[PDB]
């Protein structure tokens, strides 16, 4: 009963290996879960080094033969595209749910009752999901509350020293590009650029756009306040005669005469550009004139623009020019003859950071920029990738808070409560089945892995924190009031998640409980591992 | 190289047993998922039986013969593909000790399976109950079993009306003792072929009798509607032709250019005179038509329609009667397209169409599918063929059988009682067939978590006392009645499940040696 | 017979925390940690590393050795990149960062044996770092006035040049301080714009002579020969110099101008053409007053013949990186063309001569007063080739510390050579009992991690470990009859090898560690150890 070049596991051994292989991935991702987790380093073998605490980012770089972990990586594919954060939490819910069910499989329980017991408990969890959630107002004055929300995303991926630096940056990045109405928010308007040779604690927020190539000349002004931005599409580099010709010269002096004839085409355009500056606020104080000039610049025009204290730029990215049209407002001017003062825009203080290797020009202080830039600066390679992974996860975490009016407290507040609710509700209801109790109890015990994992990485006994929370929840029910309890990782005792400021998005936990239950149920449905096609 | 002795009979049984034991978990709505490991990092987690069998590579030829049966069984009916393979594999497993340990000649077993095939089909006819196929409200509830739990569940009300009108369109009900019984001649493949039209609404989708074409009138001023249209079909296009032999045309003198220009108008006009000989009201050409032939046929009072596929012309001959003719010079006047209902060119979905339809039922038609997008049309497409396949089995005979293992047990009980009165050497393999009929509902018991020993013995006792309609529930897992709780299956699935499985099991027992050679 | 389990991913070399991976990552760094323990300090030792080009190079500095070594351990690369933070952003502390970050992992093993989580270990160092950084502001006694005087530079430069080639710190200090004072412009009451640059000082070396024969010249000295009949110019000030990027050859045409050989009549026109054209092009250069031609590319044979009759010095500079810094000296501009020495692109130089350095004739490019240059050159002499390599690297580390003298607290100082490291231990242990909670275990071990700096100074000096350590404890811990602690806070680890006994104040030798080096090294040492302690798992492949 076999085929050549094929391997198969029969009876229940095919499922036990799939669960055991899933337990191996659990122990790997059990250490890095939460703000007390660990920062993993992976090596591709070509010399690349990446330090990331995110679950999905690690799974994409890792190669796994186990087909169970492949579906776990595919399960996290829909998590980042929807939730954007908490992929490690989903894996811990899938693995422990298989471990708790592994004990019941050895007792002779058919996996369908175990699978149906998880789906029935999933539908009951969604009913308790809407009862436990807290409705948050849509007012834009909640930035003070958003500071605690930003800390929930930041404290996980960093050492907590960069959180206070990134807290005002990430919070103000979303609110600036977002006008106040129902509408929605677009994170594409926030650009992320990086530069090395500096410390990570120097990270600052950029309200405008950061440009790559800066003006090179000793007489160009470094700081220009209240300058008019002009988008210039003409090429200011060296030009040639409009008709095909050649340079015939007996002496070097005659070569400059033939070259100057072609240089007058550029000089004729330079005279029309400088006339626009003197026309509008030429001698007026607190005024400036800056030339963008997407195309290049010849060395002769650098001296002409420097005498007038004009900031000149050349060789700009085509995509970055489309943002300057929205931020500054200046239209693209193709021809110099058609240049008009109505094309000129407006901008605030423009100061260029002078560094030998690279120079940045800030477009910031704009009337209607409608864009933001988060500049992540670090000396090493992993310092740039770690913070960028925290910002992209931080921007998407705050995004779901403003889009979805519902918010849930974190720090195991939903996991411990739902495990307590489903335990006492199944005994009072008894509407499913007597054999389903094993599937419902296994799901209730599988929800306690997260509060035990978070405190385990901190070093405190997960058994003592579990008893103190359950004793506090029982005392809260006897007092007839609403009191939310959560695990405090720093002190080790319980805490109020509303006062501490730990909050989780409603859309993140809704797809986490539903996603982890549906994927782990499909793993238990596997009868046999077939090898074919070779 | 070669396999002799009784070991080759075991190799044929283990070949079918290996394929059967894998798909045992694919039966029922509670069927467990299966994980196939390819040499590539990818995997297939789906529980579809037909999708897994196509991805399994087998060595022994008897295992390939079982895969060839699944390819034919999947085309006849939509579901029950793995049921035939499991049934055919279990019969060889139950007859394994009789063929090997009992030292019984295989032809004795093969001849016994021929008698057990007829005896099993007679029991299904007695267990099945009559159903009204002319009731429109009853057929929508029968198709709904293949509708719900799918993406079309929201349109299920519109899907049942679209599937019922589609089955009633292709079918032709005729019977008599004069020319015989055609058995309604229902063919889903060729005659039910659908044309997906983007835009519109799912409710707006209609089933039209005729051939739908996307080509409009090729002339700006022409009659767009004909009262009594006459369709003429032909192959050779209308345009300037060339000589069949080597043709070398070198024109130098200025007065030699007009000679070819006059021949260009004559060669096109001669092709139009052959068409107008019957005085048709329509002209349909398989290939394109030159602009010259457009004006020549315009003066003849007929519409010109070019660029028609060959697969469509075969279906046009059913709705029209025009005989396919290759050369235009051979076109007979017997090809008149009379009895063509409507020529209406009315545009649907920002694309000019044409109507070849009529008031009669040739058993040929093109279903008009419209929806919210092209992805919705693809989901309706595959779901409409599966909905019609279930409705086809209902229209082939007014009988329905209880599912969930009730029909499987109803045959095993009557087979064990009838075999006791035969009193022959074939009596022993009949009990093996009855034991194989009990494994199909027992497989549902193993997938439902219930005790296969206790539930199977109690279910068999309920057939000898109560009715034969008591099956096993998928959702619950306890013995319940199928008729009262609304679980039914058509008989045609049961007819092809018993016949094809036993016939394939006989062919595997006929091979006692494997010949190696090209 | 024996199955395999525990690796579910692919074939690789896998490490898990159950095998003591945190100890293996520290043990791998410990292999290269002992090399840096014997490096820092004036008694440190030098290591030999053969380059991949077949050249033996020996140096004390670890930042150079870490680049030449092949390191397959990624955990070590964290400290290597942390060492680059000491070499790039600062001019000192490359040897100290490897000793501190390596010891922070050694003292962390005691917390791991007790079962303490790595997060509380990192949190303990983060709280202890803020306690140390707060004290570093109070550890400063004196402050450099930044007068930029020659005598004032000898105080800061001397300890920076130290811990390499000991005994030459007095001679090398006069050579560096003289070159730095020439680069530093004369200005007052302006602190906004930086002035000193690292690349403004180019060091040269020539075999022969001794270290005492070295001097300091203002300019950029070239070792190449004049290549022509003109050895040197006169003493007249403001010599016109032309910098030509295009090589010296017959003038060509910007449009096409391809030379092809077909008939022998063209060959005679090519030889006679190069004679007439070059003589015409070089004549127009001499008519405008250019007495020196700097050609970045090669020079033809016919070009050297005509320039000898016009009295023009020929100078070739094959390195294009030196021509960019040359424009800041004479003021000339490179011309991509040839034959048109525009006077706007011409510079001025007062003195260009040819002097004998180490026994070989080299053309010196220098000045006196006018046309102020920002570039200086340090001339070195010596018999040993390997010793001159470390001296140039010692000057590069010496001038890089001058960059740290700018606005960000460049004048503040603290006693070094083991004086501050011991005094900080008593202050950290003072905060250990002051701060309640589980952090007391990490704070006490954070002060013990600073005991490796004085220990290595005693090991590299041949001193007994049992001697210097208890002597420094009783020196920095005393009972003063009063509220203010008095007497000697300056007791360091003495170089010894002579004199009498024990330790002594480091102020006697005028040696100290700059605050910008010490304060920045602590932040790098903690972040380097934070990364290693935060990684409990790695995945690699066979290389």
């Amino acid at each position: 009963l076999l085929n050549p070049k094929a391997e198969s596991l029969r009876r229940d051994a095919a499922l036990k290996v799939n669960v055991t292989s899933a337990e191996g991935l659990q122990s790997v991702l059990e250490t890095n879960l939460g703000p007390k987790g660990t920062l993993k380093m992976l090596v591709d073998g070509a010399g690349n080094i990446k330090l990331t605490k995110d679950g999905k980012v690690l799974l994409t770089e890792m190669q796994i033969q186990s087909p169970t972990a492949v579906l776990i990586a595919r399960a996290a594919a829909a998590q980042d595209e929807i939730t954007g954060d908490g992929t490690t939490t989903v894996v811990c819910l899938v693995g422990e749910l298989l471990r708790q069910a592994h004990r019941f499989i050895q007792e002779g329980v058919h996996p369908r009752i175990i699978t149906d017991g998880f789906e029935i408990a999933r539908k009951e969890s969604m009913k308790f999901l809407d009862e436990f959630k807290i409705s948050k107002t849509n007012l834009s004055n909640d930035r003070e509350f958003l500071l605690q929300v930003a800390r929930s995303s930041l404290l996980t991926k960093v050492d907590a020293d960069l959180t206070e630096v990134l807290t005002p940056i990430v919070t103000d990045a979303v609110l600036s590009v977002y006008d106040a109405q129902a509408d929605n928010l677009d994170l594409h308007m926030v650009e992320i650029m990086q530069m090395q040779h500096l410390s990570p604690k120097d990270t600052t927020f950029i309200k405008g756009l950061v440009l790559d190539h800066g003006g090179r000349h000793p007489d160009m002004p470094t700081r220009v306040k209240n300058a008019y931005v002009l988008i210039l599409n003409v090429s200011l580099e060296y030009e040639k005669t409009e008709v095909n010709s050649g340079f015939f010269y007996s002496s070097a002096d005659q070569r400059d005469k033939l070259a100057a004839s072609e240089r007058k085409f550029v000089d004729a355009k330079l005279k029309k550009i400088i006339d626009l500056k003197n026309e509008v606020c030429g001698m007026d104080p607190d005024k400036g004139f800056v030339i963008i000039n997407q195309k290049g610049i010849d060395p002769m025009s650098l001296d002409v623009f420097a005498k007038h204290n004009i900031l000149a730029l050349r060789r700009a990215k085509r995509r970055n020019m489309e943002r300057l049209q929205l931020v500054t407002g200046g239209e693209a001017q193709n021809s110099v003859e058609d240049l008009s003062p109505q094309i000129l825009g407006f901008s605030g203080l423009v100061y260029q950071e002078t560094i030998g290797e690279e120079k940045f020009t800030y477009v910031t202080e704009n009337t209607d920029p409608k864009s933001c830039t988060i500049l992540i600066k670090g000396s090493t390679h992993y310092a740039l990738a770690q913070t960028k992974d925290a910002v992209r996860d931080g921007l998407r975490a705050v995004a779901n808070v403003l889009k979805d009016k519902n918010i849930i407290p974190g720090a195991g507040a939903f996991y411990i409560a739902l495990s307590r609710y489903l335990r006492s509700a199944n005994m009072n209801k008894l509407g499913a089945k007597g054999k389903t109790k094993t599937g419902i109890e296994a799901f209730a015990e599988a929800l306690l892995v997260i509060p035990k994992t978070l405190v385990k990485n901190s070093g405190f006994d997960p058994l003592d924190v579990l008893a103190m929370v359950e004793d506090e929840l029982d005392d809260a029910q006897d007092s007839d009031e609403t009191r939310y309890v959560g695990v405090d990782l720093n002190i080790g005792d319980s805490c109020d998640p509303t006062i501490e400021g730990i909050w989780d998005s409603y859309r993140v936990l809704r797809n986490a409980i539903t996603g982890a239950t549906g994927i782990a149920s499909n793993l238990l449905l596997c009868d046999e591992l077939l090898r074919a096609g070779r | 190289e070669r396999t002799t002795g009784r070991q080759a009979q075991i190799s044929n049984i283990t070949a079918a047993k290996a394929v059967a034991d894998v798909i045992r978990t694919c039966l029922g709505p509670k069927a467990m998922l299966k994980m196939l490991l390819d040499p590539m990092g990818g995997l297939v987690l789906t529980n579809d039986g037909h999708a897994i069998l196509r991805e399994i590579d087998v060595a022994h030829p008897a295992a390939k013969s079982m895969l060839e049966l699944s390819r034919t069984q999947d085309e006849e009916v939509g579901d029950g593909t793995t049921t035939v393979i499991i049934l055919a594999g279990e019969i060889l497993a139950q007859c394994a000790p009789y063929l090997i340990e009992k030292n019984i000649h295989p032809v004795i077993i093969i001849q016994a399976l021929k008698k057990a095939l007829t005896d099993a089909l007679e029991v299904i006819k007695q267990v099945s109950k009559p159903v009204d196929v002319e009731n429109d409200a009853a057929m929508k509830k029968l198709i709904q079993a293949s509708i719900g739990t799918k993406y079309v569940i929201h349109w299920s009300e519109k899907m049942c009306e679209l599937a019922l009108d589609a089955v009633k369109t292709v079918r032709k009900d005729l019977g008599q003792t004069v020319e015989g019984e055609p058995n309604f001649e229902i063919d889903i493949k060729r005659y039910v072929r659908v044309e997906k039209i983007p835009g519109g609404d799912v409710l707006d989708s209609r089933v039209l009798k005729g051939v739908l074409l996307n080509k409009d009138v090729v002339h700006p001023k022409m009659s767009r509607h004909i009262e009594n249209p006459r369709v003429v079909l032909l192959d050779c296009p209308l345009e300037y032709k060339k000589g069949e032999s080597q043709t070398n045309i070198e024109i130098e003198k200025e007065e030699d250019w007009n000679r070819i220009l006059q021949i260009e108008e004559e060669q096109v006009q001669l092709m139009c005179e052959q068409i107008l000989a019957v005085r048709p009201t329509l002209v349909i050409t398989e290939k394109g038509v030159s602009d010259l032939a457009q004006h020549y046929l315009l003066k003849g009072g007929c519409s010109v329609l070019r660029r028609v596929k060959k697969s469509d012309n075969n279906r046009i001959a059913r709705v029209t009667g025009a005989t396919i003719v290759n050369r235009v010079e051979d076109l007979k006047e017997s090809d008149v397209g009379t009895n063509c209902g409507l020529f209406k060119v009315e545009m649907i979905g920002d694309e000019y169409f044409s109507f070849l339809d009529n008031c009669k039922e040739p058993k040929a038609c093109t279903i008009m599918l419209r929806g919210g997008s092209k992805d919705i049309l693809n989901e309706i497409d595959r779901n409409l063929q599966d909905a019609m396949a279930v409705a086809r089995n209902v229209m082939l005979s007014p009988s329905l059988s209880p599912g969930g293992g009730a029909t499987e047990m109803a045959v095993s009980v009557k087979l064990a009682e009838k075999a006791k009165q035969l009193e022959g050497i074939q009596q022993w393999p009949y009990q093996a067939v009855a034991d194989a009929m009990e494994c199909i509902p027992r497989t549902l018991i193993q997938n439902a978590g219930g005790d296969p020993i206790r539930l199977l013995s109690q279910l068999r006792a309920k057939h000898a006392q109560g009715n034969f309609t008591t099956g096993i529930d998928g959702d619950k897992g306890k013995i319940v009645d199928m008729v009262s709780y609304g679980i039914w299956e058509p008989e045609v699935i049961k007819q092809q499940s018993v016949k094809t499985a036993i016939e394939s099991a006989c062919l595997l027992l006929r091979v006692d040696d494997i010949v190696s050679g090209v | 017979q024996n199955p395999n389990a525990g690796l579910f991913k692919q074939g690789y070399n896998s490490y898990s925390n159950a095998d003591g991976q945190i100890i293996k990552s520290i043990a791998a760094i410990r292999e290269l940690h002992q090399m840096c323990l014997t490096s820092m300090g004036p008694c440190g030792r030098n290591k030999i590393i053969v380059n991949h080009l077949g050249k033996i190079i020996i140096t004390n500095d670890a930042a150079t050795m870490l680049r030449e070594l092949d390191i397959v351990h990624p955990a070590v690369k964290v400290l290597v990149m942390a060492t680059e933070q000491q070499k790039i952003d600062m001019g000192d502390g490359t040897n100290l960062v490897m000793i501190l970050a390596g010891e922070l992992l050694n003292v962390s093993e005691k917390l791991i044996s007790m079962g303490l989580s790595a997060v509380e270990i990192i949190q303990g160092y983060n709280m202890a770092r803020k306690f140390t950084l707060k004290e570093l502001d109070e550890m400063v006694v004196g402050e450099i006035t930044d007068k930029n005087d020659k005598n004032e530079l000898l105080k800061m430069i001397k300890p920076v040049i130290s811990s390499k080639k000991y005994g030459s710190e007095d001679i090398l200090s006069e050579l560096v301080s003289e070159a730095v004072s020439h680069v530093l412009p004369v200005a007052q009451q302006a602190g906004e714009i930086p002035y000193f640059n690292v690349d403004s000082i180019r060091v040269v070396k020539i075999m022969g002579g001794s270290l005492s024969n070295s001097t300091v010249i203002k300019g950029m000295v070239f070792n190449r020969e004049p290549e022509g009949h003109v050895k040197s110019l006169s003493e007249d000030k403001k010599h016109k110099v032309a910098v030509f990027t295009c090589p010296l050859d017959i003038a060509n045409t910007e449009t096409k101008g391809t030379v092809l050989l077909h008939n022998a009549q063209e060959m005679l026109d090519f030889s006679k053409g190069e004679e007439k054209q070059i003589d015409a092009m070089m004549k127009e250069i001499a008519d405008m007053g250019v007495e020196c031609i700097v050609a970045g590319a090669g020079v033809g044979e016919l070009a050297l013949h005509y320039l000898n009759r016009y009295g023009i010095l020929v100078l070739k500079v094959p390195s294009k990186f030196e021509l960019r810094r040359l424009c800041r000296v004479c003021g000339a501009t490179p011309l991509p063309r040839l034959g048109a020495p525009t006077p706007e692109e011409l510079g001025l130089v007062e003195t260009v001569k040819t002097m004998e350095i180490g026994g070989d004739r080299v053309t010196v490019f220098k000045q006196e007063q006018g046309e102020i240059s920002r570039t200086s050159t340090i001339i070195l002499r010596g018999a040993t080739q390997n010793n001159l390599d470390d001296i140039e690297r010692a000057i590069d580390d010496g001038v890089a510390a001058v960059k740290g003298l700018m606005k960000p607290s460049g004048g503040k100082l603290l006693p070094g050579a083991g004086a501050t490291e011991i005094e900080l231990i008593s202050r950290i242990t003072k905060y250990g009992e002051r701060t309640p909670g589980l952090l007391q275990l990490a704070i006490k071990q954070f002060a013990v991690a600073f005991e490796v700096v004085p220990r290595t100074l005693a090991e590299t000096a041949g001193l007994d470990v049992n001697e210097v350590l208890p002597n420094l404890y009783a020196a920095h811990n005393v009972t003063e009859p009063g509220a203010v602690k008095t007497d000697h806070l300056y007791k360091g680890v003495d170089i010894d090898g002579e004199s009498d006994e024990g330790v002594k104040d480091i102020r006697e030798e005028n040696i100290y560690d700059m605050l910008a080096t010490k304060k920045f090294a602590i932040n790098v040492a903690t972040e380097a150890a934070t990364t290693v302690l935060s990684i409990d798992q790695i995945i690699m492949a066979k290389k």
